[PDB]
Formats: structure tokens, C-alpha cells, sequence
């Protein structure tokens, strides 16, 4: 997903710690508008919309 | 002498359905063995038809399906006579179950046991031949519930990987699938002898609870041409939904080829798993969720061990009668929420509705027992 | 003591035929036959259709 | 933008349980798919040798079959050419591949016209409303690739209204309006999602006759040989 | 005390009254139960076995007893309760036996 | 009419069930006429076999 | 739980059979079958009805909250 | 070409719900013209009037149709 | 019982539903042998009624 | 898979592609063919030693 780096301000001026996931947003991708990921809900395997 | 007793399997005829010394008390209320037997050999015989003409294939299963439904003769009805008559087929298994809590029947412990194996492997074969007509919600519920099996550490993830075939469900994972709704209703069927015997062990059970050992009328002609009489209602009920409404329990979803990407909004699982997923989804744990859902077949098996009442059946007990018939309205209740999106008020009354049923079977009978008990000068 | 069991009547309940002591039993038994085996007889014609 | 409309129950004339199917109207509704919307939507599992006793008549079926030219086996060398077909034809896909329709698109593939009014929420009603209602945002447009319809959750759909005062004028009379053209193409996908309708309701009458013809007499049975028991009384012998 | 009302107002609502029943008949049956049924003189087992037929008669057949021929509170012929009194705490002899 | 028919049609089994079968052919018969000419009679107009009369 | 012969050991009974034949098919039906079944439907009005009405009560409200909640917005 | 279904539709929609739901539409307009520089723009009431006019024309549909 | 005018997918399928379903079939069909044998009791060698070396 | 057109792929799919489905293949066919040994020496012994009585 191509992003904004003002949607990077509103992923991550909410902290690390806050989701049950601890999970830095420069820890996802270096290249940081650009996340990339495994697109599958890690509950119980679904595409989330 | 008498061919009927001289001849091996005409004892074994004459023992099961001559010479059945039956309670004279029971009404349409008990019919459901003959119906559930009859829906079996149905549901034999369609499901065969089907594999006559079935091509289990992730490629091939939708066309070919298709194939019977438009070209091959009466195959539509056939496979609307398999799918309704597995629906007629759980209404039958819950009504028997119901009679079975309502009239104190479950003090038949092994009886019970062998009831509650079978209640397995019908929820397996239902839930892989839902599996089998590749659709894409049989796609996701199906990788939905393999990940609940993923659930369990350390032995979960390897018994996943062993029943995939692959990384996700795929062609092994789909013949694996045909091949145990392709094998289980003759080991249900076996079982079921088993129940047989166990209940012609014990003996069968009146409204009353009451031994009927005085007034035993034969199981024959009275109870066949009742279970006849019964057997034919269920007929006229089942061929008029397959004739005339058979979308009002189909999903429409169904009908669509498998999309490995899409998961569409309104993804469930059918009516007779709402109730088994509506526990899942109002507890936000994974395990803790399939847990509970192991639990609640558990709480089925513990309720012979909590009868500590002085009757057998409610039928005088009216406290536990209304608890037990609020109790039939939790679980329509936890059915529909089931049929619901996931809502907030849903979110809500969905919890309070599952722990109500926690509450209900297993914390409040022995208190209605109690009160009953102590209120009958005992 | 034996001889001081009397059979209730069933009144109630008997066919509009057998209301009556003055008839034969002999002279009004194949129409209730005819009735029940005729109904039993067209069950099996729907069941073998 | 989550909040859906649903379709009301439309008063068709296949509307009720002893209701039935306009062949004519499917006549009709084949020629606007085969005329109009087979270039954009598949409707694979539907062959000529479907359109024999339905609707239409023999030589027509193979004049409609030699309309549609898709392939030939191996002439000994894999030549694949060009071939009539006399009534074993399928419809042909107006792409080989999904990524063709995608990249002739914005993605947003054109499904399948087997089963859709067996296949959404709401049935040929849904249909007829989704071709029906077009009009104009007030003010919610989202990028520009998209149109704009009510009738669809998400409220956007990339398929232009194909309607607009008769793109056909077919062969009778019928002047096609938005409305004929839509009530045409409802019967032809109800007969697409069920082949065997009418046939339906003709076991379905059948079996309404044997079950009140068998209800008086296996109930009369059943209360025949139950009435021993329903007679019998009890006296105390001390 | 209006427990004692309670208690009318339960044996009302119960059904084996007017099924013309007593608190000696339903009770559910172990091997203590059997036991008990076996301690009994001839005639009232006989009455209790005519009570029972009786009732699973008028049970298959639903057509309930007039209000007339129905058993009271006051006139409940208990009667099984000192021998399964016995019989259980026999039973408990045993136990504290075999536990002791 | 009952009694003719019980002294008759209800003595010998194999009889009986030749009768029946007899009788069923002849129902089956009657009921597909009955069952056929109420189900086009009801849904005149839409059918194929006029529409294939106009050819 | 076995056959017959040995299951109880009951005296001074009688029990008077009617033939099949002898009585009718349906012997007073409407002018019995009606007063019976509306006592059996007065047996089980509070005991089977008040779960069904709290069961339409919180789906109306659960309904009608979830519509007040989906059209302010 | 005189189409019947914008002829039924514009006769259907001045029932009373109908006209009330015209107007709560152009009172959504007024807000929205009102308030600019927003996303909450004109959704709910646009569908209920479509709802009602939809439903007054579902029950009067097939009579020229 | 072609399962067409040849043999075909139709056939094989057909095919695959006996082979599977013959052999439960088989299976209670022995159970009723055995059960039989067991009602009348096995057979020696010599052909002698044998009840008296059980 | 029980199709015309992929039954003999299949098939080497499993003897080749599926660990041990080559055993279990040959386990299969080979088994079968004892079974029928096991049959005609017991049918031959039901008529040998005189059992066709029963
Ligand atoms: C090419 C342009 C056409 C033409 C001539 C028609 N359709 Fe439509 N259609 C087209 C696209 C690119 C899409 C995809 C967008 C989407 O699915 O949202 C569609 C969609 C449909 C659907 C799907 C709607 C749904 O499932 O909710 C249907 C049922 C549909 N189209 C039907 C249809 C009919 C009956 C047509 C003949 C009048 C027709 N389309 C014309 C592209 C095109
Ligand atoms: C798998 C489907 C089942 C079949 C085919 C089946 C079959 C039967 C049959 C034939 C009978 C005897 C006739 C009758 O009263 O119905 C019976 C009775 C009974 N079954 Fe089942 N059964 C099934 C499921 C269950 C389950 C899940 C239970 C609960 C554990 C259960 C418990 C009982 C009990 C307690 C009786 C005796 C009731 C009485 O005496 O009246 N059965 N069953
Ligand atoms: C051994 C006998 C059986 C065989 C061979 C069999 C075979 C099949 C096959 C091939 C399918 C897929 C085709 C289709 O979906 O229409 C299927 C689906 C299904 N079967 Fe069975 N089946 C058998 C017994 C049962 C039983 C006992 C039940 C439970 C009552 C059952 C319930 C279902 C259900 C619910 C589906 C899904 C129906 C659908 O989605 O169309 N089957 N079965
Ligand atoms: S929330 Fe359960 S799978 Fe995404």
C-alpha cells in the first residue's frame, strides 16, 4: 500500500505500546508511505477490507 | 415352530421390531428415531447420486456441479433433496436432543455418551460436505476453522499443516475433505447401531419417567405405521421446501465461484454453526473461543451428572420447565445473533446471551433442582 | 364374585351401525370392512404411485 | 456508504407458487444479452442445446449456433480455425483471460450471469432496481474512474446504464423503454439461475394433490389401528 | 407460615394431582429406589401399580380426571419416605463400613 | 357398492394386489390428465406449446 | 429392558379391550379435541409464551437500537 | 420515446413521506451548502427519500408495466 | 448403465461409486457369515461332530 | 481424482509426487491380489474338508 506521510502521522502518533501488537511504524518498512505486508487477518485467516 | 423364531436374523428382526416391549405414553415426541434413520438412508442415497456425478477438483467441482443441476436428469431436485434433508435431518437431531433433556431421558449415561459421539461426527460430515460444492464461503469458513485448529500450541500448527496438503486449502485439502463426507455416515450409522443397543439394553423411555413396565404395548404395527405417519409429514415438509422455496435456507453466496482474495462482507457459516460461531465471535479470545465451543459439547456431556432432582423428567418440575424454555429461546437467540453482522448492541446482548447460556445449563439447574428438592418436603 | 364384572358400554364411541342390540352383527360387518379396507386400499394405491 | 436499500418483492408474473415463466420474454431477453450484454458479461454455462424447447425452435438453433463461430480441434496439426457448430456450442468468453477484462477496465470483473439473481442479496428484484435506478450525486464523488449508483453496496459501480432509449428496437413491436428491456433481462437471468422452473411447479402441483389425497388416509389409518389402545379401560379385581 | 401456601400453590401447578397422583409415584428410580418398592406390603403395591397404569392410560390418552377424583395436600398418603429412609441409611452403614 | 366390494376385492391377497396395481395404472393415468390440464389451465398464455403453434 | 414374561407381577387388574371395528373412526372429534387442546394450551400460557415475548422485546430493542445508532451518523 | 417509468416515478413521488423527504434533502443541502469543507455530505436523506419513493413505486409498478 | 453412448467420465465416476460403497457392503455381509457360523459352530478336519473338544 | 482427463496424471502424481503413495498403491493392488488367494484357498477348503453343509 502507497500511503501519505500524513497518514504516517496518523498511524503512528498513536505510541508503539498502545496496540496489543508493540510494533514501531519504521519497524514495518524502510520505505515508510510504502508498507508492505501479508495481507491475511492473523485471528483466523481473512482478507480484512 | 415360528419362522420369526428360528431364524438368526429373524431373531435379531424379531428382537428389534416385533417383540419391543415399548412405553404406551410417548407421543410425536418421540417418532424422531424412525425420522432420523429415514433422513439417513435419504441422505445415503442423494450424497451417492452425487458422487455418481461429482468430480472432486477445485478446478472441476463448480462446473461440474453446475453440469448435474442443468443437464443431467432430476439432478437438481437430487441435490436439493441432499441439502434440505440435511436441514430436516438437524431440525430432527435438535428435537431429539430436546426430548431427550426434557424428559429426564438423559439418565441414560452411555447412551448419552454414544448420542454425543455421533453428535461429532454429524457436525464433521456437515461441515465437510458444506466444504465440498467449492464455494467461496465454504472457501473462508473452511480457512476460518482450520486456523481455529491452528489454535493449539505447539501440536495445532503441525496437525494444520498435516491436514492442508499445502499452505491454505487447496486440491489435497479439498479431496481429503470429499473422502472423509465420502466415508463417515456408515461409521455414523454403525455408532447408531451401537446407540440401539444400548438403549435395548436399558429400555426405552415414557413422559413420566415412570417404569411403563406394566402397561408395555409391542412396537409393532402400533409404532411403524405411526413412525410411517410421522415419516411421511416429514416427506410432504421436506419435497414442498426443495419444490417450493429452496432459497429460503441457501445462501446466496454460494453460488459463486471461489475468489482467493475477496472475503465478502457477510461471511458466516450456515444456521447450524451460527450458534457454535456466535460463542466464538463474542469472546475476544482465539482459543479461548474454540474452547468454549469444546466446553459447551462438554456441558452436553456433564448434564447427566448434574441430575440431582428426585423425579427424572420436568414434567412436574415447572421451575426447571420455564428455565429449560428459556433456554430454547437463548438458543434461537444466540442463532440469530449469529445471523447478525458484527454490531455493537449485537457485540453486547450476543455476550450476555452466551454467558445466560453458561449460566443457565450449568450454575441454575442444580439451584431449580434444590429448590424444588427442598420445597417437596424432602 | 367373578360374576359381579360387568362390561361399561360404549356408547360414546360404537359405529352409527352399532347402536342398536336388535342387530345381527353378522348382517352389518361388511360395511365397516368395505369402509376401512376401501381407505386402506387407496393408501396403498398413493403409496405405490 | 453502509447503508444498503433493499429491494421490495416486485409483483412479477412468476410472483406466486403456482407462478410461471414468459418463455417469449426470455426469447426476448436472449436476444438483448446475445445483441447487447454478452460483449461485457460471460454467461459460460448456458449452450444452445438450452434454447431448443424452451423458447425457440430446431433450424433456428443452428442458425443462431453458425451466429457464433469459436474453434476447431486438431486438423491433424493444431490449426484451431474457425468453426460453426451445429448445437454442442457453449457462449463464447469475450475475454480469454480475467486480466484481459481488468486492464479493458478499472479491474472490476464482470461476473458471471449463471446464478446472480440466486447470488446476491436479493434476487431478479435487486436486478431490476440495479439496472433501474441511475441518477446523479448530490455531492459524493469519489475519484473519477467509477459512475455513480444507489442501487450497490459501495454506492459506485465502473458499468455505464446500458439502456438509454432503445439500443436495440428489436423485432415485435414492444418499444423498448428502460423498463421492457429490464423486465426481459429479469426473466431471462430467473430462467439462467433455475432451468427447470415450470417444471417445478408442476411436480409442486402434483405433490399438493397426493399429499391431500394421502393426509386423510394414513392419518385415518394410523387413528384406525391406535384405536384399540384409545378404547380400553381398567377395573380393580382385589 | 405461607410456605405451607407456596407449597399449595406448587401442588396445584404441579399436574399429578389432577392426574390423581402421590408423592410415592414419581420418584426417580435407583437401586435404593427398587430396594424401598420391594419393602412394601402386597396392597399397597398392588394400588400403587392401578394408580400407575391408571395414569399412563389417562396420560396416552390426555382426557385428565374431573376435578372430583383429584388427591389434596392434606390427603397425600406419603408413604415410601421411612423406608427409603431405612434403605439409605443402610446404605450409609455400608459406607461408613467400607470407609472406616 | 361397500359390501360387493368387500365380498369381492378383499378375500384373496394376490387379487387385491393385482386390482390395486390395475387401479394405480388407471389413477396414474386420470391424475396426469387432471394434474396436466390444471397446471396449463392456471398459466395460459406463457407457455411453449402456443408458441411454438404460431410456427 | 427385556421382552415379555418376567417384567412385573401385578394382581387384580381387568383390563376391557373394545374391537377396532366395533367403534368408529373418529369417535367425537370437534366436541372433544377442542376443550382438550385449549387445556393443554392453558397448561403452558405463563410457563411457555413469557421467554417467547422477552425473546421479540430484545429484538426490537436490539433492533431499534442498532437503527437509532445507523440513522444519526 | 415517452418513457412510462420517469412518467410513474413523478407521479409517485409527491405522496406526503415523499415530499417530506424532498425537503429533508434540500434542508441536508442547506447544511451542506452552509457548512462547506466537509465529508459528512448528503447520504441518509438522499436514500430514505429514494426509499420511499421506491417503495410508493414498488407498490404501483406493473399496472402499465 | 453406459453412462452415455460409450464409456466416459460419466463411467468412471459411476465406477468410483461402486468400488467405494461395495466394500462396507462386504463387510456387514461377513458379519452376517460369521454370525451364522457362530450359530451352528466351525468344522474340523475329520468331519466328526466335535462338541467334545471345545 | 476420478477424471478422464486427469486420471492417469493422477495417478502418477500419486506414485511419484506423494511420498510413499507408491507403497500404498502397490500396497493396494498386491493386497487385492492376496485377498483373492486367501479367498480360493478358503472356498477351496469349504468344499475340501466338507463344510458346504451349513
Ligand atoms: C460493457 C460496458 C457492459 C455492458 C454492455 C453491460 N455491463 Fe454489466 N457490468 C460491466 C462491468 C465492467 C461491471 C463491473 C462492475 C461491478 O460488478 O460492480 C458490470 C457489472 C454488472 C453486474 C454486477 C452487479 C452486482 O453483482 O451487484 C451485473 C448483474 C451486470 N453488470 C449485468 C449486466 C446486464 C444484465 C447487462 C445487459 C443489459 C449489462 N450488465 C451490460 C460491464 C457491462
Ligand atoms: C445421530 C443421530 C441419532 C440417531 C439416529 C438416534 C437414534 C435413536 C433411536 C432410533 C432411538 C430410539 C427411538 C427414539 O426414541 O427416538 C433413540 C433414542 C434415544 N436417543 Fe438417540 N439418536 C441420535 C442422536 C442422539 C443424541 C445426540 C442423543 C443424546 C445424547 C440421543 C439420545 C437418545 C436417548 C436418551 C434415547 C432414548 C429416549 C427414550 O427412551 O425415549 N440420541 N435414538
Ligand atoms: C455417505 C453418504 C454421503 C455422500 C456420498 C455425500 C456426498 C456429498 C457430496 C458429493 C456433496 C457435494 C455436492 C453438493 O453439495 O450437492 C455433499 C454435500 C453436502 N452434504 Fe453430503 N453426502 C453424504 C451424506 C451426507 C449426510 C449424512 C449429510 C448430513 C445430513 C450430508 C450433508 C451435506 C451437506 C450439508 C452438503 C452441502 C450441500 C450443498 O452445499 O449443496 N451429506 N455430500
Ligand atoms: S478477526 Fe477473526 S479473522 Fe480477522
Amino acid at each position: 500500500r502507497h500511503r501519505t506521510k500524513k497518514e504516517i502521522d496518523q498511524e503512528a502518533a498513536v505510541e508503539v505500546s498502545q496496540l496489543r501488537d508493540p510494533q514501531h511504524d519504521l519497524e514495518r518498512v524502510k520505505k515508510p508511505e510504502w508498507v508492505i505486508l501479508i495481507g491475511v487477518c492473523t485471528h483466523l485467516g481473512c482478507v480484512p477490507i | 415352530i415360528n419362522i420369526r423364531k428360528t431364524h438368526p436374523l429373524m431373531k435379531i428382526v424379531n428382537n428389534a421390531f416385533i417383540d419391543l416391549p415399548a412405553p404406551s405414553n410417548i407421543s410425536s415426541w418421540w417418532n424422531f428415531g424412525s425420522l432420523l434413520g429415514i433422513c439417513l438412508i435419504l441422505q445415503i442415497l442423494t450424497g451417492l447420486f452425487l458422487a455418481m456425478h461429482y468430480t472432486p477438483d477445485t478446478t472441476t467441482a463448480f462446473s461440474s456441479v453446475t453440469h448435474i443441476c442443468r443437464d443431467v436428469n432430476y439432478g437438481w431436485i437430487i441435490r436439493y433433496m441432499h441439502a434440505n434433508g440435511a436441514s430436516m435431518f438437524f431440525i430432527c437431531l435438535f428435537m431429539h436432543v430436546g426430548r431427550g433433556l426434557y424428559y429426564g431421558s438423559y439418565t441414560f449415561l452411555e447412551t448419552w455418551n454414544i448420542g454425543v459421539i455421533l453428535l461429532f461426527a454429524t457436525m464433521a460430515t456437515a461441515f465437510m460436505g458444506y466444504v465440498l460444492p467449492w464455494g467461496q464461503m465454504s472457501f473462508w469458513g473452511a480457512t476460518v476453522i482450520t486456523n481455529l485448529l491452528s489454535a493449539i500450541p505447539y501440536i495445532g500448527t503441525n496437525l494444520v499443516e498435516w491436514i492442508w496438503g499445502g499452505f491454505s486449502v487447496d486440491k489435497a485439502t479439498l479431496t481429503r475433505f470429499f473422502a472423509f463426507h465420502f466415508i463417515f455416515p456408515f461409521i455414523i450409522a454403525a455408532l447408531a447401531m451401537v446407540h440401539l443397543l444400548f438403549l435395548h439394553e436399558t429400555g426405552s423411555n415414557n413422559p413420566t419417567g415412570i417404569p411403563s413396565d406394566t402397561d408395555k404395548i409391542p412396537f409393532h404395527p402400533y409404532y411403524t405405521i405411526k413412525d410411517i405417519l410421522g415419516a411421511i409429514l416429514l416427506i410432504l415438509i421436506l419435497m414442498l421446501l426443495v419444490l417450493f422455496t429452496p432459497d429460503l435456507l441457501g445462501d446466496p453466496d454460494n453460488y459463486t465461484p471461489a475468489n482467493p482474495l475477496n472475503t465478502p462482507p457477510h461471511i458466516k457459516p450456515e444456521w447450524y454453526f451460527l450458534f457454535a460461531y456466535a460463542i466464538l465471535r463474542s469472546i475476544p479470545n482465539k482459543l479461548g473461543g474454540v474452547l468454549a465451543l469444546v466446553l459447551s459439547i462438554l456441558v452436553l456431556v456433564i448434564m447427566p451428572l448434574l441430575h440431582t432432582s428426585k423425579q427424572r423428567s420436568m414434567m412436574f418440575r415447572p421451575i426447571s420447565q420455564c428455565m429449560f424454555w428459556i433456554l430454547v429461546a437463548d438458543l434461537l437467540t444466540l442463532t440469530w445473533i449469529g445471523g447478525q453482522p458484527v454490531e455493537h448492541p449485537y457485540i453486547i446482548i450476543g455476550q450476555l446471551a452466551s454467558i445466560m447460556y453458561f449460566l443457565i445449563i450449568l450454575v441454575m439447574m442444580p439451584v431449580a433442582s434444590i429448590i424444588e428438592n427442598n420445597l417437596l418436603k424432602w | 364374585s367373578h360374576t359381579d364384572i360387568k362390561v361399561p358400554d360404549f356408547s360414546d364411541y360404537r359405529r352409527p351401525e352399532v347402536l342398536d342390540s336388535t342387530k345381527s352383527s353378522k348382517e352389518s360387518s361388511e360395511a365397516r370392512k368395505g369402509f376401512s379396507y376401501l381407505i386402506t386400499a387407496t393408501t396403498t394405491v398413493g403409496v405405490a404411485y | 456508504s453502509d447503508l444498503e436499500l433493499h429491494p421490495p418483492s416486485y409483483p412479477w408474473s412468476h410472483r406466486g407458487l403456482l407462478s410461471s415463466l414468459d418463455h417469449t420474454s426470455i426469447r426476448r431477453g436472449f436476444q438483448v444479452y446475445k445483441q447487447v450484454c454478452s460483449s461485457c458479461h460471460s454467461m459460460d454455462y448456458v449452450a444452445y442445446r438450452h434454447l431448443v424447447g424452451v423458447c425457440y425452435t430446431e433450424d433456428e438453433a443452428k442458425a443462431l449456433a453458425e451466429e457464433v463461430e469459436v474453434q476447431d480441434g486438431p486438423n491433424e496439426d493444431g490449426e484451431m480455425f474457425m468453426r460453426p457448430g451445429k448445437l454442442s456450442d457453449y457462449f463464447p468468453k469475450p475475454y480469454p483471460n480475467p486480466e484481459a477484462a481488468r486492464a479493458a477496465n478499472n479491474g472490476a470483473l464482470p461476473p458471471d450471469l449463471s446464478y446472480i439473481v440466486r447470488a446476491r442479496h436479493g434476487g431478479e428484484d435487486y436486478v431490476f432496481s440495479l439496472l433501474t435506478g441511475y441518477c446523479e450525486p448530490p455531492r459524493v464523488s469519489l475519484r473519477e474512474g467509477l459512475y455513480f449508483n444507489p442501487y450497490f453496496p459501495g454506492q459506485a459501480i465502473g458499468m455505464a446504464p446500458p439502456i438509454y432509449n432503445e439500443v436495440l428496437e428489436f423485432d415485435d413491436g414492444t418499444p423498448a423503454t428502460m423498463s421492457q428491456v429490464a423486465k426481459d433481462v429479469c426473466t431471462f437471468l430467473r430462467w439462467a439461475a433455475e432451468p427447470e422452473h415450470d417444471h417445478r411447479k408442476r411436480m409442486g402441483l402434483k405433490m399438493l394433490l397426493m399429499m391431500g389425497l394421502l393426509l386423510p388416509l394414513v392419518y385415518a389409518m394410523k387413528r384406525h389401528k391406535w384405536s384399540v389402545l384409545k378404547s380400553r379401560k381398567l377395573a380393580y379385581r382385589p | 407460615k405461607w410456605l405451607e401456601g407456596i407449597r399449595k400453590w406448587y401442588y396445584n401447578a404441579a399436574g399429578f394431582n389432577k392426574l390423581g397422583l402421590m408423592r410415592d409415584d414419581t420418584i426417580h428410580e435407583n437401586d435404593d429406589v427398587k430396594e424401598a418398592i420391594r419393602r412394601l406390603p402386597e396392597n399397597l403395591y398392588n394400588d400403587r401399580v392401578f394408580r400407575i397404569k391408571r395414569a399412563l392410560d389417562l396420560s396416552m390418552r390426555q382426557q385428565i380426571l374431573p376435578k372430583e377424583q383429584w388427591t389434596k395436600y392434606e390427603e397425600d398418603k406419603f408413604y415410601l419416605e421411612p423406608y427409603l429412609k431405612e434403605v439409605i441409611r443402610e446404605r450409609k452403614e455400608r459406607e461408613e463400613w467400607t470407609k472406616k | 357398492l361397500t359390501a360387493r366390494l368387500y365380498s369381492l376385492l378383499f378375500r384373496r391377497t394376490s387379487t387385491f394386489a393385482l386390482t390395486i396395481v390395475v387401479g394405480a395404472l388407471f389413477f396414474e393415468r386420470a391424475f396426469d390428465q387432471g394434474a396436466d390440464a390444471i397446471y396449463e389451465h392456471i398459466n395460459e398464455g406463457k407457455l411453449w406449446k402456443h408458441i411454438k403453434h404460431k410456427y | 429392558g427385556r421382552q415379555f414374561g418376567h417384567l412385573t407381577r401385578v394382581r387384580h387388574v381387568i383390563t376391557y379391550s373394545l374391537s377396532p371395528f366395533e367403534q368408529r373412526a373418529f369417535p367425537h372429534y370437534f366436541s372433544k379435541g377442542i376443550p382438550n387442546v385449549l387445556r393443554r394450551t392453558r397448561a403452558c400460557i405463563l410457563r411457555v409464551a413469557p421467554p417467547f415475548v422477552v425473546f421479540y422485546l430484545v429484538y426490537t430493542w436490539g433492533t431499534q437500537e442498532f437503527e437509532k445508532s445507523k440513522r444519526k451518523n | 420515446l415517452v418513457d412510462p417509468l420517469t412518467t410513474v416515478r413523478e407521479q409517485c413521488e409527491q405522496l406526503e413521506k415523499c415530499v417530506k423527504a424532498r425537503e429533508r434533502l434540500e434542508l441536508c443541502d442547506e447544511r451542506v451548502s452552509s457548512r462547506s469543507q466537509t465529508e459528512e455530505d448528503c447520504t441518509e436523506e438522499l436514500f430514505d427519500f429514494l426509499h420511499a419513493r421506491d417503495h410508493c413505486v414498488a407498490h404501483k409498478l406493473f399496472n402499465s408495466l
